[PDB]
């Protein structure tokens, strides 16, 4: 396949926006758990706060109380189990597609490399001299000069 | 300044917090002021020395599992430190094997968790170094903890640190 | 008066630590990739792997402390400004997640091939039981297939030179 | 025990190193006999921290030697052992007198009188080890040892280890 | 369908007719679906329509501050079952109502319901809050990781890398010219 | 066109040197040119502020020579306002620079002669 | 150099020998333990994005 500059920058921007949303959700989760921490401790939770949040709301402003211990029902057990089976199946299908695409890429690359090596053998005799060289990639350079002859 | 012999002093004992006149809590830095004595736990020492080595590598250029980390720090030592590195290499493999915490986030948050104790830097460095599992075990391993920390606070700190240690 | 005894002590600050590590690593990803030039691929792969390990540590900590966290409900306090900053608190205790994750979750639900709306619950129970038996058979097939296979000096230079300079024969 | 300390060293530069970039020869010469050097006053010096700025002031020519004397002040990470401290390590050698455990950059010897009596030497084992009813002390084995006596010379530090206390021994 | 925790309930029609103050939160919460229609609170409400131990000081301030709640709890101690009391108040607009069963006395608390801006909310437990946040975080990192993988290109001559998308003497000239 | 009038009346209060009396007030600029050497075009924003760099075209034949656009723009804008009269200092510095890379090209020809 | 290839091939082989097997193995349903949707989601992302 072929991929372009505009496609590259589009993919970069969309993964950037997705990871922005990721850190936003994680940061609100952390900031919530530290806000609830500051009610009882006030020492360690204040470190992970935001200065704007401390400006707009004072700590120790949340509270929790214990509802009694409850045994979860079997209906949501089988709901979670069937959702687990669906998630596993979808992950397996995604893995299959990933492995097939990577195999196709690897097979094309290996065909090119094996053609290169067969050309090297049918091209280069042991009398010739070859050494690696950098640009910084590895290239095989043959010395055809007479300076050592 | 007085020229007294002052040859009488107590022996340097970690149990009695005596670490020598050159290891007091207040240390005079090169800029002049008194500053708190810096005691590093083993993970903290490994992170600090690794940061120093990568800083020296960057200066030279401009001028995670244990197996993949040992080779990386070894080639870093080879490309960074010259001769007489046998002691440094022994120290780096020692800090790799005895690494309670891997990344900087764990070590720094362990420091701010131990700063809530308000205890001596040496004993909290020992707590970050030694992997004690019970409060009385830490008390008999570190005699400075006797009549210094509450048993329940020590228990929750140790079991917290057990939760904090990774891999 | 106000009290804070319904709050968990070690579960909550432990998950605060783990989530703080996750956020810090996400920030490291951000200032690693916000530049116009990407870093070389091994470092970013290591960052991705350590973030995945951090999140699996997060869910291990949370799932190991499953109960006594279902049992603690959160409510705000009068010290919280609930008039000029109730928009702050309504997206602070929310458990209704973003529409993308649960539309994908419902898409996952219908692609499982079996549902609840037209099947009775014990049929689902026996289907999950036989699926678990199939997992057991597959993993013991993998186990027996894995267990079927296995997983200089000819002389002394100094003595020769002592011969050539003195005449003493090399003693053997 | 590991520490970060500000140290000052008197360094003599030979007059051959009085070049246009004398400071970098002086910094390297600071490096090879401080990195890994053992001093009894400050412990085994491990690494010289903060290389970019190091306090190199004006150096005095020795009146009869001709070498320049620089009192270089620097910050370095050290490892100074003390009595009554508990350090973990690995055994690197064993004998009938005892075994030596490597702690950081330094080796600590644990004598035959400082193991519990259930531990006894077994020279027939390859490598030779100390065997007990519940555990063995072999080479390349993690062991927790408390240092109860250490001697430091002007350039060498040696310590005595013991594992007879409870919650010590192999890890 | 949306279950009981992810919904904000309000009756601004009831606010227009009656209005909400520190006294009429009980029937306003009774209009809410969170209220138990078989609770002890509503049977004693129908009957009445037709210092003190085993309480925390937070409710004691409410009882000594407002009378109608203290004869409410004085009628509530006679009966047993699930009840509804207000643990804390903040005028002009903040309330909380806790599910609570009482036995003889022994009291356990249950799910609370905090009131903000005359809007009834179910107090959520924090496990599903952080679980929903982790749903968002995990789905977002899933999308980033899938969207990143298509740019990755492997060659055998080099390492694995990214897909490549499809004068130097002038500073010396500047420094020599001055 | 009123900016062309602006830069035309700006040089009314400016004395013009003999090597740079050839100018073309056009395209919102004034084209200070020296034949077969260079042509620099400049403009200003108002009366009391000095001019600023716009472009510079080399009139010598090697053209299409690469130029480091913002370092040269930086020191041109530096020597504009800090100088007592801008045009003479700009002419002197630009003449020095063009003769400098002409000498560099001559040295390149000398080293390629070997 | 040539010694490092030995243990490199050894470690690649010993993780290929068990990784697909453990991928199949950890998809186990029980009431390891997945008592919430979070464990299900993190397993179904970690398999694809980690194995």
């Amino acid at each position: 396949t072929v991929m372009t500059q505009e496609q590259f920058v589009k993919r970069r921007r969309d993964m950037l926006e997705h990871i922005n949303l990721a850190m936003n959700e994680s940061s609100l989760a952390l900031e919530f758990v530290s806000l609830l921490l500051s009610s009882v401790k006030e020492s360690t939770g204040m470190s992970s706060m935001s200065p704007f949040l401390r400006k707009v709301v004072k700590p120790s402003s949340l509270n929790s109380d214990k509802i009694p211990y409850v045994a979860p029902t079997k209906k949501e057990y089988i709901e979670l189990d069937i959702l687990n089976k669906g998630w596993k199946l979808q992950s397996l299908n995604e893995s299959k597609d990933l492995l097939r695409a990577s195999f196709n890429k690897l097979s094309s690359i290996l065909q090119n490399e094996h053609d290169y090596w067969n050309k090297i053998m049918q091209s280069i005799s042991n009398k010739d001299v070859i050494f690696k060289i950098r640009d910084g990639q590895k290239l095989l350079a043959i010395k055809y000069g007479y300076e050592d002859s | 300044r007085r020229r007294r012999l002052k040859k009488v002093e107590e022996e340097e004992n970690a149990a009695t917090l005596q670490l020598g006149q050159e290891f007091q809590l207040k240390q005079i830095n090169h800029q002049g002021e008194e500053e708190e004595l810096i005691a590093l736990n083993l993970s903290e020492a490994r992170l600090v020395i690794k940061e120093a080595l990568v800083e020296r590598r960057r200066a030279f250029k401009r001028s995670e599992t244990r197996e993949k980390e040992l080779e990386s720090i070894d080639v870093l030592l080879e490309q960074t430190t010259g001769g007489n590195n046998k002691d440094l290499k022994n120290t780096m493999q020692y800090l790799t094997n005895f690494s309670r915490f891997r990344d900087q986030e764990t070590v720094g948050a362990v420091i701010q968790l131990l700063k809530s104790t308000g205890l001596h830097p040496f004993e909290v460095a020992q707590l970050g170094s030694l992997a004690c599992d019970t409060a009385d075990e830490a008390k008999t391993l570190i005699p400075s903890l006797n009549n210094k920390i509450s048993d329940d606070e020590l228990e929750r700190i140790l079991k917290e640190l057990s939760n904090l240690e990774t891999l | 008066s106000f009290d804070f005894n319904g709050v968990p002590g070690q579960a909550l600050d432990a998950v605060r630590m783990r989530l703080a590590q996750l956020t810090h690593s996400l920030r490291r990803i951000r200032d690693e990739m916000s530049k116009a030039e990407l870093p070389q691929w091994y470092t970013l792969q290591s960052q991705l792997n350590v973030t995945l390990s951090q999140l699996v540590s997060v869910t291990s900590t949370l799932q190991h402390f499953q109960e006594t966290l279902d049992s603690t409900v959160v409510y705000p306090l009068p010290k919280f400004p609930t008039t000029s900053h109730e928009s702050l608190v309504t997206t602070l205790l929310r458990k209704k997640n973003i529409p993308e994750v649960d539309e994908w979750m419902k898409y996952v639900r219908e692609t499982s091939g079996v549902t609840t709306a037209l099947l009775k619950d014990e049929e689902i129970e026996k289907l999950l039981q036989q699926d678990r038996e199939i997992t057991n058979w597959a993993r013991t097939t993998f186990r027996n297939e894995y267990g079927k296979h296995d997983f200089s000096k000819p002389f002394n230079v100094d003595d020769v030179l002592k011969f050539t300079f003195t005449g003493e024969k090399p003693i053997i | 025990m590991f520490f970060i300390k500000d140290l000052s060293l008197n360094i003599t530069l030979h007059p051959s190193f009085f070049g246009p970039r004398m400071k970098q020869y002086l910094k390297t010469k600071l490096l090879e006999e401080v990195e890994g050097s053992c001093t009894g006053k400050f412990g085994y010096i491990l690494c010289v921290l903060d290389y970019d700025n190091i306090d190199i002031q004006r150096g005095r020519i020795l009146p009869t030697d001709g070498s320049a004397e620089f009192n270089v002040k620097y910050r370095a990470v050290v490892f100074k052992p003390f009595k009554g401290e508990v350090v973990d390590g690995t055994v690197v050698s064993c004998s009938q007198h005892g075994f030596e455990v490597q702690v950081g950059p330094m080796k600590v010897f644990v004598t035959k009188h400082l193991m519990p009596q259930d531990l006894t030497f077994n020279a027939g084992s390859n490598p030779p080890s100390y065997q007990s009813s519940e555990d063995v002390i072999t080479i390349k084995s993690r062991i927790r040892v408390k240092i109860e006596g250490c001697i430091s010379q002007v350039s060498s530090i040696h310590a005595i280890g013991s594992i007879k206390e409870d919650y010590l021994g192999a890890i | 369908v949306t279950p009981l925790d992810e919904l904000q309930w309000k009756s601004p029609e009831w606010i227009q007719v009656f209005g909400l103050r520190t006294e009429n939160v009980l029937d306003y919460f009774a209009e809410s679906p969170f209220f138990d229609k078989t609770s002890n609170n509503q049977v004693i409400k129908m009957q009445r329509q037709f210092e003190f131990a085993y309480v925390d000081p937070a409710r004691r301030q409410i009882l000594f501050k407002y009378p109608m709640y203290m004869q409410l709890e004085e009628e509530l101690m006679k009966l047993d079952g699930t009840e509804y009391v207000l643990s804390s108040v903040r005028e002009p607009d903040f309330w909380v109502i806790r599910k609570q069963r009482r036995t003889n006395p022994e009291i356990i608390p249950l799910q609370d319901y905090y009131i903000i801006g005359a809007n009834i909310y179910q107090s959520p437990t924090i496990f599903k809050i952080v679980q929903s946040r982790l749903m968002s975080t995990s789905y977002h990192l899933n999308s980033t990781l899938e969207s990143l993988y298509d740019l990755i290109e492997f060659q055998p001559s080099q390492g694995v890398h990214y897909k490549v998308p499809t004068t130097e003497m002038l500073d010396k000239l500047m420094v020599t010219s001055i | 066109k009123d900016l062309n009038l602006t830069v035309s009346i700006k040089i009314a209060l400016m004395n013009i040197p003999k090597p740079l009396n050839s100018y073309h007030i056009k395209n919102g600029r004034i084209y200070f040119t020296v034949p077969n050497e260079f042509e620099i075009q400049l403009s200003t924003v108002n009366r009391q502020s000095p001019l600023f760099f716009v472009d510079l075209k080399l009139l010598f034949n090697t053209n299409n020579l690469p130029l480091n656009k913002p370092r040269l723009e930086k020191l041109i804008n530096e020597i504009l306002l800090k100088s007592n009269d801008p045009l003479l200092s700009l002419y002197n510095f630009l003449h020095k620079y063009v003769l400098t890379l002409q000498l560099y090209m001559v040295h390149r020809e000398f080293l390629k002669l070997a | 150099s040539n010694q490092a290839l030995y243990e490199k091939l050894e470690q690649t082989r010993t993780i290929l020998s068990v990784k697909l097997a453990e991928l199949i193995n950890m998809t186990t349903i029980a009431d390891a333990q997945e008592n919430s949707e979070l464990a299900v989601a993190t397993t179904s992302v970690m398999m694809v994005n980690n194995q």
